[PDB]
């Protein structure tokens, strides 16, 4: 029952075999296994349904911590533990090949580095080249998103959405590819990234 | 909106205490770069009064009026003498002395504004004009009548307009709405009767001039 | 100066109203909201009943589906 | 909004955000935020009792946003009765960033919703629901034996409808029970189950569901499920709409759309 | 209710504080805009006393006082100098001073109001008219007997009631009733015996006067 | 209970000052109707002492006499002077000063107790009564013997019980139980040596007068 | 109390309420919050301290409610040593509302249980839970296997009683290991499981489950489930208890109550 | 930005104090651990004024002045007694007191800075030289025209860049940047008129000196 | 740490616990608490700023201890680059509690391991959990159709491995993507999975997995998961490892260890 | 000494407690 | 203290065609049911 609101899913990415929805709930819900598989994070701006994929690079802003001085601690570093990597993450999705019936696809995690293991259903039929890719993506997109960081944004800049990507210079560093998660627009804006 | 005309007497206004506030700031980071952002409503007075009540049954009087106000009913005239002349003090308030602004040949309706500043006056558009003070004079010569001053207003209207590229001078006292900030009304009166007295000044009462919302 | 209320019941109250109306995985750190996908139509059924509402499918997936207005039976000949 | 990231950063801004507001019954507000009334295109914002409480919730709707913006409670610009009544419940209102200093510079901080409101005895609260919370609510398509034909004339009922409803004006006032006349002891039974839109008075068309019709003398006593919303006074048009039972059955007798029955009885 | 009637000692009185007391303000939003919230029936004053004991004995007789009340026991006479006289001070008060009403032919009761404010006075019912200070007064004539004076309702029944035309007009000394805002008394008396002091200044007794519910 | 008995030295307690606290209020609406609640203990009265105390020896008895209490087991005498009197401290006090009571027939014991005001006196019973200066007077004649007075209980036994009609009237000085407020003792000495000295006033000690709960 | 409302409207109340409380001893305790002790309705309140906390809960059994009342500890109202032992524990207290100013009118404002007990070295804090909240236990009624004689002596379970209850002195205190005499050694081993009320001391009847009674050269000695409440004198008086096992052999060979065994030894 | 430039009277800046904000402290543990954190480009300096306007026109003056801002729009021109001398308060300033730089072939364009300390010295450049008290001078001889010297940048650019070798030496007077700590403004003005009073000193007007960011 | 009681116990007590810190890399930092350097067991622990303890969490491993301690960063002593590489990450730092008074006695107040770690400008925050914690994480033990040899060359592995491994250094720095040489194209495609551990640079045998192994002009360009932790110089030594696929058919193909396959696939 | 008892297992002892032992549908509203 | 409600386990165990399910490499004398693993196919001797 959505009212015909502009979506635009151009940034949105992605191919199903097949999908079953039971009970039509919310749209964000229904969507919301395809937001892992595909890789897409869904956000509305202006009453337009803005789904940008997740790393599909939509735009990357650039700022600088020197120019940001609206707060002294504009350096936090929201780092994660990075204590919970699991080395296999073994997805039960069904297989359009293998006779539309689900199937386990174990994601290797890179190297050494893991924290226990985790293991995700799919709902999505997919293909077995889609199966053990998607959820490989998962594991090394993840890593890199344990290491964060914490900023403020002045009244002036408005570019920043949340849910957008960021290139923010850290001074000491060069810029790291961020992605705004969540920013309290309005006179300070306090951006995760 | 009419309001309820209450004047506040310049007698127990005299001896008061004021203060000016500005709604204007919101900086923004410590680079050095200050971003200025106004939401209106700046510069309002507050003045802490009930000064020179002299003895009690003056006070009595002045109480009286705050009753009247029954939790100031609208709003409540207060005297400022600060603004009542448009030039300095001692020196005689004039038509010339405040210029309303220029005619453009339909400009009926010009506004009492006291223009504070140079450069970027701040102007305090005057909601009630003291009656008799009101002076109006067009760049030709001082008009005697047809421009139609309304008092609750504060715009005097001409009849006929301006024609394009006249002065109009116009200076007059300045009466000013007043709120009380607080509903409770502090009282000195250092008791009578034998010990008889009435205390010269009553506790400061809290009463701001308010730019009334439109 | 009475007994709980504020000790206990009111202390459930204040606690629980900011966490009940407030702001709207492991490896993930973020915890961004994403709904695992179920087993869906793996192994599939014949529920008799067809109150429950359909599968609606909106891509290729098998279904056994929900039986409706199966025609009684037809019984020519039992033993 | 452009412009208005320029006046930031300029420093000369002067904020004029006006939260237009437009209520279910599509009454607008504009509620500036600027202490001095702003007509921008054409509309004027009211400086008097405009909430404020401009950041509130600011997400990009990952996370629904209920912008809470309590505010004062004006009279004129707002109604309790009418916040009673739910005109204002389900308002959406868009909050459009301007500026003073540039009227022409309109950016749309955030498209908002009203949903959940709350009352003072001066003052009010209010939570700026986003759409998506509104779209995320589960209506869950169930498909099930009795006609899910439900309100009828819907697309998927292609109800001709037509001929059996009926026009009435009340007769006599007695809240949920209300006895009306100018309906038929034929039409009285036909219109249980339904509903009683008022084109007389404040309704306008708004009708409480009637849980029973039943004739009576001086015309149909109707029974609605409940009280009208707002007194409706004796001599208030209403037009009476036929209710089904939406079984198989009544969807049946009462108008037989086969091709469009929703009722999957057997199993 | 009925209340209690015990009398505060002029004296005590004579040191004792007053400040008025209003409500009915809840203003909202600041950006100019103001709503008059009216909680009713206002106007209260408030009192500290003690600061007229003189000596211990006294002081000893109005904490006595407070004792008997056991914390404010229904009402307490206190009696007010600044409402004691409808006129003034050095003005004695007089029936015709403060306006009752005017009799309509079927207005057999009046409570002595007092009217303060002028354009929109509010006034005063006064829950016990002082005796002997009560004075009926008829447009025609002042008026003697024949009205009955509920002391503790502070109404004034005229038997026949006055016709239409007639002004009544009573003035009275005013036995406003006061309810003691806290328990606790702070004593100051000095020590006697040897030392042979004794304190003319208790310090915080605070009363409120009580508008009681009738 | 028994307690502890240890005399306040009234020289001590020369100079000190004291507060009155009641327990009664717990008011209802603003409507001006106000409902007292009490839960008793009304009335304490808190003393702050130490003053008075002298030289550093004089001022050592009494911290002898905190740490013989340590940390006030029981309750501690504390004499009054203001109770001290039944009569105005310059007047005697007598049996006739306060009346008791009047006897049934039956009425052979009688609690000493002050009545405080007239119309609802609040009566304060008196725990201890100073030897010696308790006379009791029957209605017939002031009584030598017979009325048995048990110290710590405040009450007189007549022997005989007072017939129907009798009145009872005695007079006592006043010794009031006390509990300090604070372990901690506050101690002004001045330092003696070359440059002698002694306190003649330690800082106030907080001693409550209690009323105490059984 | 209905005249205390009344006195509320004069407002001329004094609060002479008594906390009045049963334990399972049934001892009764006033504790009336009135400073001057009240004796209401036939029943003695002294003044002991009042349990007073924070503010009341109140709602009418929809929702349990636990009174945290606060009361200090006072040694004549209640001592630890009980408490430890628990006949404090279990206490009902009904709080009835008396009016100072009046004796006569005495209504219960509330009946609550004692819950849960907090102590503190020289004050205690508990929590005068609602009877719902007891009763919201679950038993469960849950039905498998052992027979249901299980207690000798329950109603249903329609014992014999009789013969094998034995009656015993304490030769020696061990606290749970303490040896009895009066006891046969064919009474050991069939008092197995069994119970032994002390009817001597405190207990008063009150017995810890034997978890095993082996006969020993001096009397049986036996051992507890758990050390007795209280020190246990020896010699104390004592009711030596028959345990059953419940299982269906045992139940059948101690005393085959076919007609009352809930046994499902075969399914 | 452009900002604004707007004189703030000599006079009552003689009024106003004067105090030294500095930053770039944030030291690590308090073991003796120091670690110096560095906010950057501080030194700022803090002022009260208004207690320079000595009269009722003046401080009316300073008050359309900040009306004139509307709440420091851009920057405000202040004078500082402190920074305008480079030499002494006694001693007058020359292009040679301070030292703007050398030139390198290359250089034509120097802002004037002052330098603080000597070792380390920490070097403001100064964005609004007081007019007239500029003068350029060269190693070889103080230098006239060809020096194009931007007020509002403070920077003097030399047409024909100076060779390396002849040392840039300018002495100015400092019109340094303001902006207003508070929006809020205190008035004591003291009622004129029939009192005739007028106030030397208004308390409660804090600025900032401003390192405006370009 | 019982001398160490016994200095409480007579109150000569000066408190030197040195928080000797070893990261993944090995790296020990003292950290020691008292101000003045304690050479305890030789190794030197300096106040360094040592991460500040004030709360005592203690349970003895039923609950992991996570002290937070975060203390103002030291730059000598940590640094953030290592921290966002994560060598920080993972250290293992065993709280001893040492005395200034006496250096011989040391007892480890516990054994913990920086887990989840946070910055700031100038400090860093960070969560020590104890041993438990990373032990209580699930493996599960997973058994399923893939090879779940996983890692080639592990013990139960029992890999061959040998002659298909190679060594490489890289032609050009791309980041995940950078080309490298000395690989033949057989090799790539045989490392398609596998990892590129760095000999050379900070890595030193630390690789990002290859996500890809195309063959290019002037060697294999590879491409890495994910971008190399540190900037990865061009002709850094890198050993370039066969990455199994573990499908029955991959793992057939490279090895064909049917001894240790660990994959259970056809059914 | 050690650190975060307070920060975090204090954290939810203090608002678990008032929970714990506090007072006992979407369309229904009140619940 | 921490506990893990008691599962139903071993009880009710039936074989399972799906292979995602772990092994449940049992440490102590269980009775399991387990899963099928590599069934040879069938032999259809007679279909009808």
């Amino acid at each position: 029952g959505l009212i015909s609101a502009d979506i635009d899913t151009s940034r949105a990415y992605g191919q199903a075999d097949g999908y079953a929805a039971p009970a039509p709930l919310g749209l964000g819900d229904y969507a919301q296994p395809f937001e892992v598989a595909l890789g897409l994070q869904t956000t509305e701006t202006g009453g337009a349904l803005v789904i940008e994929a997740k790393p599909a690079a939509p735009l990357a802003a650039d700022v600088i911590e020197a120019d940001l001085v609206d707060t002294p601690a504009i350096y936090t570093l929201t780092r994660g533990a990075l204590e919970d990597t699991p080395a296999a993450a073994i997805v039960r999705f069904r297989d359009g090949l293998s006779d539309y019936e689900i199937t386990a696809a174990r994601a290797r995690i890179g190297a050494g580095k893991e924290g226990g293991s985790a293991t995700a259903d799919l709902a999505l039929v997919l293909d077995g080249d889609r199966g053990n890719a998607a959820a490989e993506m998962v594991l090394r997109a993840a890593l890199t998103s344990r290491e964060s960081l914490s900023v403020t944004l002045p009244r002036s800049a408005t570019t920043l959405r949340p849910g957008s990507l960021v290139e923010v210079t850290l001074g000491t560093e060069a810029r790291r590819l961020f992605l705004v998660d969540r920013v309290v627009d309005g006179q300070a804006r306090e951006v995760t990234l | 909106m009419q309001f309820i005309d209450v004047e506040f007497p310049r007698d127990i206004a005299a001896g008061c205490q004021a203060v000016l506030t500005r709604r204007d700031e919101v900086v923004t980071l410590a680079s050095g770069r200050e971003e200025v952002n106004s939401r209106w409503a700046d510069t309002r007075r507050s003045w802490d009064a009930g000064l020179g009540v002299r003895d009690e049954a003056d006070l009595a009087q002045v109480v009286a009026l705050f009753e009247e106000v029954r939790g100031r009913l609208y709003a409540f005239r207060f005297r400022d003498w600060l603004d009542w002349r448009t030039a300095a003090t001692r020196a005689p308030i004039t038509a010339t002395d405040q210029p309303l602004g220029l005619g453009d040949g339909s400009r009926t309706a010009f506004q009492v504004v006291k223009v504070y500043g140079a450069v970027n006056p701040y102007t305090r558009p005057l909601s009630l004009p003291h009656p008799g003070t009101v002076r109006v004079a067009l760049d030709g010569v001082t008009q005697p009548s047809g421009w139609t001053l309304t008092a609750p207003g504060g715009v005097i209207t001409f009849d006929t307009p301006p024609a394009l590229g006249v002065t109009v001078t116009a200076g007059c006292s300045f009466d000013v709405p007043v709120r009380f900030s607080d509903p409770e009304l502090a009282v000195q009166w250092a008791y009578f009767r034998e010990g008889q007295a009435g205390l010269a000044q009553a506790p400061s009462i809290p009463l701001i001039e308010v730019r009334l919302d439109p | 100066a009475t007994v709980l209320l504020a000790a206990a019941g009111g202390a459930i109250g204040t606690s629980l109203g900011g966490a009940l109306f407030g702001i709207s995985a492991r490896l993930s750190g973020g915890g961004t909201i994403k709904q695992t996908g179920p087993r869906l139509d793996s192994l599939e059924v014949m529920v008799s009943q067809e109150g429950t509402p359909l599968a609606d499918i909106s891509g290729r997936v098998a279904v056994a589906g929900t039986v409706i207005w199966a025609t009684k039976l037809e019984e020519i000949a039992r033993t | 909004m452009t412009d208005y990231t320029d006046h930031l950063a300029t420093g000369c801004t002067t904020l004029a955000r006006c939260y237009i507001l437009t209520r279910r019954d599509g009454v607008v507000m504009g509620f500036t935020d600027h202490d001095r009334d702003i007509d921008l295109d054409g509309t004027r914002c009211a400086a008097g009792a405009a909430l404020d409480a401009s950041t509130a919730a600011r997400s990009l709707g990952i996370t629904p946003d209920d912008m809470d913006a309590g505010g004062a409670l004006s009279a004129d610009a707002i109604t309790e009765a009418d916040l009673r009544a739910g005109r204002y419940d389900g308002a959406q209102v868009e909050v459009w960033e301007v500026n003073w200093t540039d009227p022409a510079v309109r950016g749309r901080l955030g498209v908002y919703t009203i949903g959940q409101v709350e009352r003072g005895p001066l003052a009010f609260r209010a939570e700026l629901r986003t759409r998506p919370a509104l779209w995320n609510r589960p209506e869950g398509r169930i498909h099930t034996a009795l006609c899910d034909v439900d309100r009828l004339g819907d697309h998927r009922c292609k109800l001709a409808l037509g001929p059996w409803q009926s026009a009435a004006t009340v007769i006599e006032a007695d809240g949920a029970d209300l006895i009306v006349s100018g309906l038929d002891e034929t039409a009285s039974n036909i219109f249980d189950r339904g509903v009683l839109d008022w084109t007389g008075g404040a309704n306008a068309g708004t009708g409480s569901d009637i849980r029973v019709a039943r004739p009576v003398a001086g015309g149909v006593r109707v029974s609605l499920w409940s009280a009208p919303p707002f007194p409706i006074t004796a001599g208030d048009t209403a037009n009476a709409t036929v209710g089904c039972d939406r079984t198989a059955d009544t969807c049946r007798n009462r108008f037989d759309n086969l091709a469009n029955f929703r009722g999957f009885p057997l199993m």
